[PDB]
């Protein structure tokens, strides 16, 4: 195909899955410390409203 | 059978039709557009007992969920959308494989 | 019997108030305004179970 | 009057040990849990350097 | 016995619901609509093994 040096598609794909792996891992390590799985509206917008009312 | 359990019965009997109850017993019959083109005709004593209803066209754009009735409708619409999207994904997939065997063939 | 009637009509207000205060976050469980509410407990649509609180 | 006002001067000022001890015990779990999270969080930069020696 | 009957008819709806809910991705395992299905478990064709769920 292209045994080149300017583009590393395999490295880019590993880059993307590394980003998605530690984005969810960064989402964790804070539900454990806070003790809540709902601490920002981005986790569950519907859950935040009902949880606050409760 | 009460009104809600009847909806579950219809879903189990066939995958061609998705049924649900909105707020008072009204059935929200659904019809996937990509495979069940054309209007659906209702018959039988139960159909006369209930309302036949008109054929209303709904897509994801008009998909709204503010009451439980639209919520049961919405999952039906999304399921049809997902099937259409996945099927078209397979079309690209077969296009890719036809081309992978094309590349190594042309090299031969 | 007048004293007992005072206690009876006092507890009567409790029966009415408890039917008006049981809320669960802005709802009304025992008011009778809680109509037939269907709980979607199925993976797909339609597979729900209705519950009525008189 | 003194008996009843002393009862009034409780659950207003005087704490019950029931919910206060459970709150204290619970707070210890969060303190221990978060402190252990620092242990797995300090090593996140370590893994960053691991890719290139 | 009336109260027990309300319990029996409650669980009776559960038996019917679970028969019509167990799906495995759009199928219907326990509804009886699942007829004899043959699973190809060999290299060549035809030597499948039939399975029926009543």
């Amino acid at each position: 195909m292209a045994v080149n040096v300017n583009t590393n598609v395999s490295a880019m794909t590993a880059q993307r899955y590394l980003t998605s792996a530690t984005n969810a891992q960064q989402s964790s390590m804070e539900r454990l410390s806070s003790g809540y799985k709902i601490n920002s509206a981005k986790d569950d917008a519907a859950g935040l409203q009902i949880s606050n009312r409760l | 059978d009460d009104i809600e359990e009847l909806a579950t019965y219809i879903n189990g009997q066939t995958d061609m039709i998705k049924a649900s109850v909105d707020e008072e017993g009204k059935l929200q019959l659904f019809t996937d557009n990509n495979r069940i083109d054309g209007a659906a005709t209702f018959g039988g004593a139960l159909a006369g007992e209930l309302g036949i209803g008109a054929a209303q066209d709904v897509t994801v754009d008009t998909l709204d969920v503010t009451t439980v009735g639209g919520a049961q409708e919405s999952v039906a619409i999304v399921d049809a959308a997902l099937k259409y999207v996945d099927s078209h994904r397979a079309e690209l997939g077969a296009f890719q494989n036809r081309f992978n065997h094309a590349i190594n063939n042309l090299d031969n | 019997r007048v004293a007992i009637q005072e206690e009876i009509t006092a507890l009567n207000d409790e029966l009415n108030r408890v039917a008006e205060t049981t809320s669960f976050g802005g709802n009304k469980l025992l008011n009778g305004t809680f109509a037939t509410k269907s709980f979607q407990i199925g993976a797909d649509n339609g597979e729900a179970v209705m519950l009525n609180i008189k | 009057i003194n008996e009843n006002v002393n009862a009034s001067k409780s659950r207003i000022k005087d704490t019950d040990f029931a919910k206060e001890t459970t709150a204290l015990t619970k707070a210890q779990i969060l303190s221990q849990a978060s402190s252990s999270v620092l242990a797995q969080a300090k090593q996140a930069p370590n893994s960053a350097l691991a890719l290139l020696g």
